[PDB]
DNA sequence: TCACAGGATGTATATATCTGACACGTGCCTGGAGACTAGGGAGTAATCCCCTTGGCGGTTAAAACGCGGGGGACAGCGCGTACGTGCGTTTAAGCGGTGCTAGAGCTGTCTACGACCAATTGAGGACATGCCCGGGCATGTT
DNA sequence: AACATGCCCGGGCATGTCCTCAATTGGTCGTAGACAGCTCTAGCACCGCTTAAACGCACGTACGCGCTGTCCCCCGCGTTTTAACCGCCAAGGGGATTACTCCCTAGTCTCCAGGCACGTGTCAGATATATACATCCTGTGA
């Protein structure tokens, strides 16, 4: 797999910050947003592999991924906990 | 079968106490058992310290009405600690 | 022998007392657990349910539905200044967030 | 080296009431010498002046002599001799009167002897007895003790009784009483905190 | 024709985006976007949709979380645009 | 005479208060300021001298803190002086 | 007593934000700065007070103030603990 | 009477394999008294909910390896591990 | 003993402590001598950093002003103790590039 | 040297009611002696006039004689014979009927007598008792003390006691007194000063 | 006794480039042997191994020689001999090898020898000096101290100093280094305190 | 008793440059010894350690003697010979080698030899000289004084002066120095006192 | 800037279908409760030492107050680029099965590991015991 | 009366040994983990169709940035006042430690209910689809 930081596409990071009661942006907020997202999420999944391999298996778990958010003080509701 | 522990049961109780004609979703419940779950292991948690900082060994009433007062904001405290005096106070009398 | 009365039934509560006397005395938190602990945990445990629960079905009535959704948990938990301490790093799923929109970004 | 016996430190007043007494020296540091009814026991300088008391209910004959000896307190080490260590043994601090390797001496007087026992290998010290003056109720024996109880290949940290002997002109027993020593440089911290530790 | 004064779709836009509940981020590009992060650790990693979906709202909230940071931090300096400089000392500000 | 053109002297200070480890509160104020706070949760308490050095060292901490985040927020509305609302925005950000 | 929270004086707040690299420092800061410092204080006094109590002591202790410190999200080194 | 326990001894022992020609202040020895609390029940705290999450009965070298890994940054994680290995390798050969 | 594992620190203090605090029921062996060598280790990370600030300063002697300078100037350190105060340790001499004179 | 025996101080008034006395003499800094009643004890400078007065109830037989002997205070000193010290010893103040080493000498009588006792290796001085003279209930006698309290090599700060006996032609005993003596350079600021302690 | 001369301490690494060197022991409890390079000091326990190790930048001729001798570090003090105190003088801890009264001995090394010196009467030991062992750099010389510091007769609580020289086979000097060294019961204790003294 | 001639005081280098040097020892109340260069004066406790150096410019022959001398400082006593006073003579205190009369005294060195001399009275010490080691500038000799300057019938607080002088093995005077001696209790206290009053 | 009309979007109302939740029933599987006994923990009282609180005096620092000038902040105006909004086209996702393997989850059996208990030696700090110098008094000269 | 000068005890430090606690060593017993096997679920991969979203381009206004001006606020320095800081002392309270006694919790064994899981149907709810009405936004007119 390559790129698929393209994925999170212009508008999808437009619906984000109307979410977060923005209104007007500047085409630099792209690029650093995924920068921002990629240093967020991969230190979440390098804590949850971290567990899976603990518990020897191959398969992340929502458990995984919840205690690696936990840990970072973002406790996650919704997905057992 | 395996059997896994949830609230759901007195979630879905404690509503019908509260809003009679009223339901829960499958993932509003599982947020409830989140929500208790991440309670519980606070409370626990804190009360076990202060066990551990007083050199002591047995959890009571106390360490866990002092555990809610710091981690609860003050009016969620004081009506927490009022309801749970009162259970008490009643499994000890009955 | 005599017939079985339940710690929940003797306190009042709804919350399972010996499921928390379990939590507590095993799972590594505790040396020893006495008998009162359970329960008063038991009962504060049922009261921020109850709080939960009561503003949530409120916010439920208010988008005239019967059925809790995790929305509705989200607007009571944000709505309510103690909750929103509490529960202030939280994240529910399809909580959405509240209208919030600054004044200075409303039309003129 | 071993003596063959144990001599009896057991009290024994005898015909004449014999008892002793000691004076009522303060408990300052450096004090020379201080004693404690409390313990039965002396605290001293090395080579400075011990004063024990003679107590009599009635008058011993002439030529009655009075003596001292010191053994081990501990059981354990009740079989060897006490005497100086090598170092106060070699050191030229006689005084023409008693030999190099004995642990007690008397002062100030002039008919003073000393013996070092055929039989049981034991050191002493003997002076002729003296009757006290009119209106006084005892005879003052000033002792010295020549090493600290601290020497090493001596007394070696270990306490010791006095042990001493009222006797007729031929060295029969009279009557016999007992002490226990400390020879030390700071004599009224000593005595304080044992007397401290008494209570412990 | 009609046509709407620039910059007010927002309004509608915000009230529509805070109300809704659902993912903004669509399924398939953020299930590659971790598959191809997660490969840099280990090779044949395998993966629930649970997990996928909650590390997905993690990262929604995260992002609309530092986006409302950001969008003080712009109405400080009295600009109506928010900027990488807005969200540079939002983060700076928490000790990200 | 001779004064100074403002400012050397408010980069010395940085340079000196930023070198230097002493507490910059009053030694004795600030004690009393505990009693007058602490005695409205219980009367008669009784205050260590090691307990009060580690009240003001966390006191100075958090507001030495705040302020490294609130010259920011000022820098970022192009400002060279530090207003109340740069300290407003600054806790919000944190979550305070 | 009273009126301690004067106690915090002008110049001391200066120093502070001198640690801060603060180079102008504004009237109202001062106040601000009296308010802000009063909440810290009156929320590390009463979980510190807390557990003084709850040991049924009537001193505070620096691990009684290390421990509110602690669970604040801030921990405190060099006072025992 | 009373006996206090700290690791004052192997932190001075520590500095003179670094820097065998430095003292340390009292102050800063209880600095370092702190820090080696802090980050002792940092590791056993997430140690002990890894075993906690697998329901596992005993805290091995593998939770602890898990917990600094987790706990620690990527530079300092690897050098870490890497004693830790040698520490107990060496010690099931002693 | 501690010679066994070549460290200083005391591993036996550690597998003690491990048995209190509530952090389990049981322990391998393994684990206090894996923990003394990462406790060991980190301390000796921050008492080398702590040395050559004193060095720096012309000092013979650590005081917790060399500490929290040690600390701050390895990004890792700070990032690990990213909420932790130092007693009387003071801040970095650092000044915004806009605030000098020009 | 030692003596091989101690004389007796007791107190004993006897038939005659035998008792001393001492003139009222200041405390200023140019005094050459002095008394103090609290402390029972002279203080006087070096060869100079010590009067001491000998009271009676009724006069002794005509070949009375009156005797002073200087003796250690304390026990273990008591055996030492109490003499100048080596530097006044060869110095060249003798009056002609004085011995060089002996401590107390007796001015303006020429009847007196110095003896150095053949058993005891005592010093003392000896005169005729005669009595009192018109005005005046007591006899004085004038002693001269020849070494300062203080000597290095003699009395080396040892305090002594001057015994006074009353006896007859054979020496046997008629009556005996004991005073402590302080013989140094002044006496007004020394007796102030241990009359101040006295309240310490 | 004393000693009709002084040792010469100078250090002089003579042709050779004769040094010393030291194990890098740990100061802890029981430690038997412990070396400081800041105080050019060893410390150790009685009888106990004491390595000194020898280091040179060229290998001396064979019949070579290495001397250990043993001088108080105060010049006043120097010509006494330093020797062991009575009490281990006497004591039964000879190895059939040296003499009683040496302080200094050397273990392991049959080709040892031990001279009180007739013209000096310094005691001191010599071995054969030997070139290192295949993959050393140095060789080492295990000596003993046979008297705590503190030995009262003995050193006294003086320090001394080790003074070590190479040597030919009729004694002329080729290299002479020193250090100071304390004997005691502690030794990591008493470096640990000396060391700490240093910055004070 | 008084001697027939006084000797030389004067300074004299002569062909080996020969000076005194002493050791910057501080004021402590009781320290054994120090000197003043301000009053080219030593103050010392009795029998204490006094280490004087020895400076040349080059190493004078072999068989050369170093020589000690006291003299009264003050021209109306320069005819009395310098000795200990009366006491000190006769106490037991001599060790082995020095007589008992003679003020000065060298520890530690065997070689040494005392003279009281038969033609002018004068007593004093000598020994051998011996070179230093040649990155050491100074040999050091320690003398001893055996009185206090304020020995009754010794010295009598009249101050000496020392004067010491290199000769050959017949006696020929190869060069001279002196300095003042005051022997005290406080050396520290009274060289305060002194160079106080060298500003008064 | 203010009022009215048209256009677009949002909200409210009504109808139909499917899924979720709820309710009920049945069955299953421990889990909890009930009862009894044994050991430790916690509670209470007495004694001892250290620390805190309170008080007093002196000296300097810090704080507070005032005055003058410069710099900054705030407000206003002008010009250009960037962003927003709308339209058209293209690409991917979403949705809905279809097919196969790996892993996950659970169960069974045996070995090792860990805990628990007793006896012997070393680590670590506290105590045991002696010498120096300083403080200050004791004793003499001018 | 002030200074001259010697001597003894105290504070403190110097240096050897003891007591208490952990480690070491060894043995015994039970549980958990490890290892192996089996069964089912979920995951992964693949294919087709339909719609939505995304991407690019075109056109216009709003916002951002820069520059300029005026006033207020803060800094800098000096002087005066107030308290802090420092040093030392006194008394009481609280905390800490030790010993003893009773209650509480844990552990063990046996029985019944509670909870959980699975299945079915209905109702309700929600979702999806369509229509009507109101509000908001933009342009036109004065």
């Amino acid at each position: 797999l390559r790129d698929n930081i393209q994925g999170i596409t212009k508008p999808a990071i437009r619906r984000l910050a109307r979410r977060g009661g923005v209104k007007r942006i500047s085409g630099l907020i792209y690029e650093e947003t995924r920068g921002v997202l990629k240093v967020f999420l991969e230190n979440v999944i390098r804590d949850a592999v971290t567990y899976t391999e603990h518990a020897k298996r191959k398969t992340v778990t929502a458990m995984d991924v919840v205690y690696a958010l936990k840990r970072q003080g973002r406790t996650l509701y919704g997905f057992g906990g | 079968r395996s059997r896994k522990e949830s609230y759901s049961i007195y979630v879905y109780k404690v509503l019908k106490q509260v809003h009679p004609d009223t339901g829960i979703s499958s993932k509003a419940m599982g947020i409830m058992n989140s929500f208790v779950n991440d309670i519980f292991e606070r409370i626990a948690g804190e009360a076990s310290r202060l066990a551990h900082y007083n050199k002591r060994s047995t959890i009571t009433s106390r360490e866990i009405q002092t555990a809610v007062r710091l981690l609860l904001p003050g009016e969620l405290a004081k009506h927490a600690v009022s309801e749970g005096t009162k259970a008490v106070t009643k499994y000890t009398s009955a | 022998r005599a017939k079985a009365k339940t710690r929940s039934s003797r306190a009042g509560l709804q919350f399972p007392v010996g499921r928390v006397h379990r939590l507590l005395r095993k799972g590594n938190y505790s040396e020893r657990v006495g008998a009162g602990a359970p329960v008063y945990l038991a009962a504060v445990l049922e009261y921020l349910t109850a709080e939960i629960l009561e503003l949530a079905g409120n916010a439920a009535r208010d988008n005239k539905k019967t059925r809790i959704i995790p929305r509705h948990l989200q607007l009571a938990i944000r709505n309510d200044e103690e909750l929103n301490k509490l529960l202030g790093r939280v994240t529910i799923a399809q909580g959405g967030v509240l209208p919030n929109i600054q004044a200075v970004l409303l039309p003129k | 080296p071993l003596s063959s016996s144990v001599p009896s430190q057991k009290t024994y007043q005898g015909s004449y009431g014999f008892r002793l007494g000691f004076l009522h020296s303060g408990t300052a540091k450096s004090v020379t010498c201080t004693y404690s009814p409390a313990l039965n026991k002396m605290f001293c300088q090395l080579a400075k002046t011990c004063p024990v008391q003679l107590w009599v209910d009635s008058t011993p004959p002439p030529g009655t002599r009075v003596r001292a000896m010191a053994i081990y307190k501990q059981s354990q080490h009740m079989t060897e001799v006490v005497r100086r260590c090598p170092h106060h043994e070699r050191c030229s601090d006689s005084d023409g009167l008693a030999p190099p390797q004995h642990l007690i001496r008397v002062e100030g007087n002039l008919r003073v002897e000393y013996l070092d026992d055929r039989n049981t290998f034991r050191h002493s010290v003997v002076v002729p007895y003296e009757p006290p003056e009119v209106g006084s109720d005892c005879t003052t024996i000033h002792y010295n003790y020549m090493c600290n109880s601290s020497c090493m290949g001596g007394m070696n940290r270990r306490p010791i009784l006095t042990i001493i002997t009222l006797e007729d002109s031929s060295g029969n027993l009279l009557g016999r009483n007992s002490f226990e020593v400390r020879v030390c440089a700071c004599p009224g911290r000593d005595r304080r905190t044992e007397e401290e530790n008494l209570r412990k | 024709p009609h046509r709407y004064r620039p910059g007010t779709v927002a309004l509608r836009e915000i009230r529509r985006y805070q109300k809704s509940t659902e993912l903004l981020i669509r399924k398939l590009p953020f299930q590659r976007l971790v598959r191809e992060i997660a490969q840099d650790f280990k090779t044949d990693l395998r993966f629930q949709s649970s997990a996928v979906m909650a590390l997905q709202e993690a990262c929604e909230a995260y992002l609309v979380g530092l986006f409302e940071d950001t969008n003080l931090c712009a109405i400080h300096a009295k600009r109506v645009t928010i900027m990488p400089k807005d969200i540079q000392l939002a983060r700076r500000i928490r000790g990200e």
